[PDB]
RNA sequence: GAGCCGGUAGCGGGCGUGGAUCCCUGGAUGUCCGAAUGGGGGAACCCGGCCGGCGGGAACGCCGGUCACCGCGCUUUUUGCGCGGGGGGAACCUGGGGAACUGAAACAUCUCAGUACCCAGAGGAGAGGAAAGAGAAAUCGACUCCCUGAGUAGCGGCGA
RNA sequence: CGAAGCUGUUGGGAAGCAGCGCCAGAGAGGGUGAAAGCCCCGUAGGCGAAAGGUGGGGGGAUAGGUGAGGGUACCCGAGUACCCCGUGGUUCGUGGAGCCAUGGGGGAAUCUGGGCGGACCACCGCCUAAGGCUAAGUACUCCGGGUGACCGAUAGCGCACCAGUACCGUGAGGGAAAGGUGAAAAGAACCCCGGGAGGGGAGUGAAAUAGAGCCUGAAACCGUGGGCUUACAAGCAGUCACGGCCCCGCAAGGGGUUGUGGCGUGCCUAUUGAAGCAUGAGCCGGCGACUCACGGUCGUGGGCGAGCUUAAGCCGUUGAGGCGGAGGCGUAGGGAAACCGAGUCCGAACAGGGCGUCUAGUCCGCGGCCGUGGACCCGAAACCGGGCGAGCUAGCCCUGGC
RNA sequence: GUGAAAAGCUAACCGAGCCCGGAGAUAGCUGGUUCUCCCCGAAAUGACUUUAGGGUCAGCCUCAGGCGCUGACUGGGGCC
RNA sequence: CAGGCGGUAGGGGAGCGUUCCCGAUGCCGAUGAAGGCCGACCCGCGAGGGCGGCUGGAGGUAAGGGAAGUGCGAAUGCCG
RNA sequence: CGGUGAAAUUGAACUGGCCGUGAAGAUGCGGCCUACCCGUGGCAGGACGAAAAGACCCCGUGGAGCUUUACUGCAGCCUG
């Protein structure tokens, strides 16, 4: 394979795989494709520990990888990135937008 | 069209054959009391014989297996009219040989049977048949000499 | 694969049209019996009643 | 061969307007528009010979149908189709 | 293009919005073994000539160094460079050496086989190569690979 | 860079469906929580490659190569060819065997000369040896690729798992086994058995007949435990029979087992001749053996059909195609040949005598049936080559010892 | 190769060491077969074989085209 | 309807069971492909083919015919 | 009696005997004779018992060696 896939939090968003509901991004890896962003409930029951706030059981966590997704721009739908010839910066840039040259 | 189950036109079958079975006359062989299946089992070609099958015989036609060569004559070709009576325009080799059928002939002979129209046509050297068939009934020309 | 038919064998033998497994026999060897008397003079061709089959074969490239 | 089959084939609905338009010619939608505008959907299946990379690198994606150009014949495919079209009776080869 | 601390995996602590993560091409590094080549040397462990450099006295060990090699050209007489090159590489080259079993329903010619296989230089090719040719045709016109000729000519205890 | 809808109801969960809207020179393929074009990765395509560097065509191309004839008139690859013997190659094993390198001695000549058209003389022909260099179109593979009616992890590659390891060796040498939880370890919390080990609960958990020799998990081998059998008894044992003896069908019966009675010499390989203590048979699983190439050759649906069939390329083929005549069998035979001819050959022979004529044939796949092939399946002690080889036994060889 | 001797020893086995390959060496040597079913169902002889538990041609079992009353078995009738 | 019918090798007739092909941008398919344990119905003379239940956990390939490393109790076979 | 715990061989069995029969030396076949189930620790008579695929032996136009006034050469000695 290759390392290909998006970005950062900003806002990214949840959405409904068989979870439901859409947030802010968090962290992500591409390896594997795994990364976290809150929502997500699971938890990873500890061992015979004590350390940590005390012995076994875990707690709150995240998971995914591959597609299932999406971003931020409120009311109509949303596009992609175009690119620039004349306009502001120089002939380079890209930061998720509604259709136009925001978000 | 389509694929109306295009078995087959009648009789064909690829009869293909097997390793070893139960069924019907599977595993088997015939022989016995004749030993020859080996690793290199005799091929089979011909083989046998157990009596020079024959072969106490003799070559008496002496004029080959000499070594470089073999006997060097341009080429001897004859013919017959129940052919190509059919056209002419111009009955001459090449024309003909050279193309419906039949092969190179540096010397031409000429005869056959059948009838035709006496019409002259390449003649290498020809038979007295056609002479009759050609004469004061026909045409015939000459050969070579170059 | 090939199998270069043989010309011993060919050096002899023919198939007159028919298929017939003729050829030449064995004898008259220019005597190789003496006796002034009277005989030798006999010979010919001949076919062969059941080997002949065979033979016609390895020769089916050469003809 | 395809001589007695798609005569029978022609009892089917052949015909081939032996070069026929459709649009931009590089446009596949367009093509079909022509599908439409003579009489075909996609259900009885058919095929064609276009010379010309222009209908080529346009009939892209040939389901249910054809979208050939050069010369290879695939009768075959077609006896999982019906009808068709020709390029000139020369291009079939004299 | 904004994630990295090989994977596997943390206790343990660190970097990118002056822009990392990572594939890259030139080239700075790389002990001893490694044809290894100052010398020994059941490699990878081990003693030197000589100049300058370190500590330090000299030393000893630390360093640098530079020093086998033959050959043709070079270089006067032992003088000095130059390259080449030993060494390397799955098939495919060239050459030099070159079997037996097996067939021959025994066996000694013949066979396998100039095969297996050893040794020999080089190239990616290699080998080859331009008529003291072919051959019979008032002829063709370097050499190599395929097309057949032709399994024909022929070789042959004319036996296989 | 790229192309384009979802939606609720149910559904673990939805790639389920209707009502329908959609980019599509681009619906290849890998794929993300159940059989997804409009979804992560692509696929028409056309952007462009460098700094690094960097493999080279085209372009230009640089020093380094490029008139004709006429008579004078000497001059050119030697221990060389050509002899010779032993020769090898050539299809060429001596044979009427030239020419190639010849190992051995001989041993010249240089154009009004010199080699070959396979012996020694005579006519005619193309070439000019004994200097060396020479591309292109040729072979090839660990991998890169692709694909591959390529195998798909007791395969295949020895080998997808840290093997050329464990290991066996002395060298050489030789060679193993060993992939698979799951959408996510989320990999077990906690508390009573407690030697850590190995337990029960609970929880996560769509799923613990889901948890670490865990995928699904059969088979030889295991009894808990159930049900039908049994201590007068004789048997390849199983069968057939009325009968009885526990599940199931209202019924008809369907069952399971067996009493006795009857009935019973198995099985796989060899041969006048078997069941047989003549062999083999651990046991169950699991692997196992004539294609196929090429080549020969009788049939079969066929087409063409006196006529009937083109390799090796070249454009082109996602793919396909293909265009592309040299090569066959016949269209006759027969005859040593010369060469005659529906006819040939022996013979002096018009004659005698054996081989001649509507002989459709011809190439496909399939198949007989063969040729090389090992072509069925493995296997016997050896012969050939090269490597290992006396860290054991040997003999002496050096010197320490007892 | 060695061998105060047999013919012995040479990685315990040595009248010819073993690694590794030249080949499935080879081989008339020995053992192998799993689907259904359905039609004829013969030799254990002759000739010749360095041939004899091998082989050529034959004959009794196979298939197809063709011919077909003529065939196998039978009385008599010549004629051995 | 006469007939035929045991029958080793051999030699015919099919049929059957057994893995890739297109059909495969066609079709079942989680109210299940696939394995299976079971089946005491139906179809197969057989080959087998079914045909439906419960365990079973991710795909399958129609009619058709087009290709065949199989139609394996075993050889003191290879192996586990 | 507690503890740890193979083997080569491995068709399979519900394996008597006599008188007798069948490849001619059976519990397994007759017919006739006995024999309640499982034991232990004893002699092995047979289980042609194991494991060794006869090696004496004949078998292989199968193998290895030595040697002769076989047949053919290498050698190296020789001889112009």
């Amino acid at each position: 394979m290759r390392v290909k896939m998006h970005v950062k939090k900003g806002d990214t968003v949840l959405v409904a795989s068989g979870k439901y509901k859409g947030r802010v991004g968090k962290v992500k890896e591409v390896l594997p494709k795994k990364y976290a962003v809150i929502v997500e409930g699971v938890n990873i029951v500890k061992k015979a520990v004590r350390v940590s706030p005390k012995y076994p059981q875990g707690g709150f966590i995240e998971k995914e990888a591959p597609l299932h997704a999406s971003k931020v721009r409120p009311i109509c739908p949303a596009c992609g990135k175009p690119t620039r010839v004349r306009k502001k910066f120089l002939e380079n840039g890209k930061k998720i937008r509604v259709c136009a040259k925001c978000g | 069209d389509l694929r109306p189950n295009p078995g087959a036109n009648k009789r064909r079958k690829r009869v293909g054959r097997g390793p070893g079975s139960g069924h019907g006359k599977t595993a088997t062989r015939g022989h016995k009391g004749q030993k020859s299946r080996s690793g290199g089992l005799k091929d089979p070609r011909r083989f046998e014989g157990g009596r020079s099958t024959t072969l106490m015989r003799l070559p008496k036609r002496g004029m080959q297996g000499q070594v470089p060569g073999e006997i060097k004559r341009p080429r001897y070709q004859g013919v017959n009219l129940k052919d190509l009576a059919r056209f002419e325009g111009e009955v001459t080799p090449e024309l003909l040989v050279r193309a419906g059928l039949l092969k190179k002939g540096y010397r031409l002979k000429i005869l056959g049977e059948g009838e035709a129209k006496p019409l002259k046509v390449v003649a290498h050297a020809f038979s007295k048949s056609a002479l009759e068939k050609l004469k004061a009934a026909g045409g015939e020309p000459v050969l070579l000499e170059a | 694969p090939k199998m270069k038919t043989h010309k011993g064998a060919k050096k002899r033998v023919k198939i007159t049209a028919s298929g017939k497994v003729v050829a030449m026999k064995t004898g008259k060897r220019h005597l190789n019996w003496q006796k002034s008397g009277k005989e030798i003079r006999q010979k010919g061709r001949k076919f062969v009643l059941a080997k002949p089959e065979a033979e016609r074969i390895k020769l089916l490239l050469p003809y | 061969g395809l001589a007695m089959a798609v005569a029978d084939r022609a009892r089917e609905g052949k015909l081939l307007l032996v070069e026929a338009f459709a649009g931009v010619n590089g446009k596949t939608k367009e093509f079909l528009a022509w599908a439409k505008e003579a009489g075909l959907d996609g259900s009885e299946s058919v095929l064609l010979v276009t010379g010309n990379e222009l209908v080529r690198r346009a009939a892209r994606n040939l389901p249910w149908v054809v979208t050939l150009a050069p010369e290879g014949l695939n009768v075959y495919d077609i006896v999982r189709t019906e009808r068709l079209v020709m390029d000139l009776d020369a291009w079939e080869v004299f």
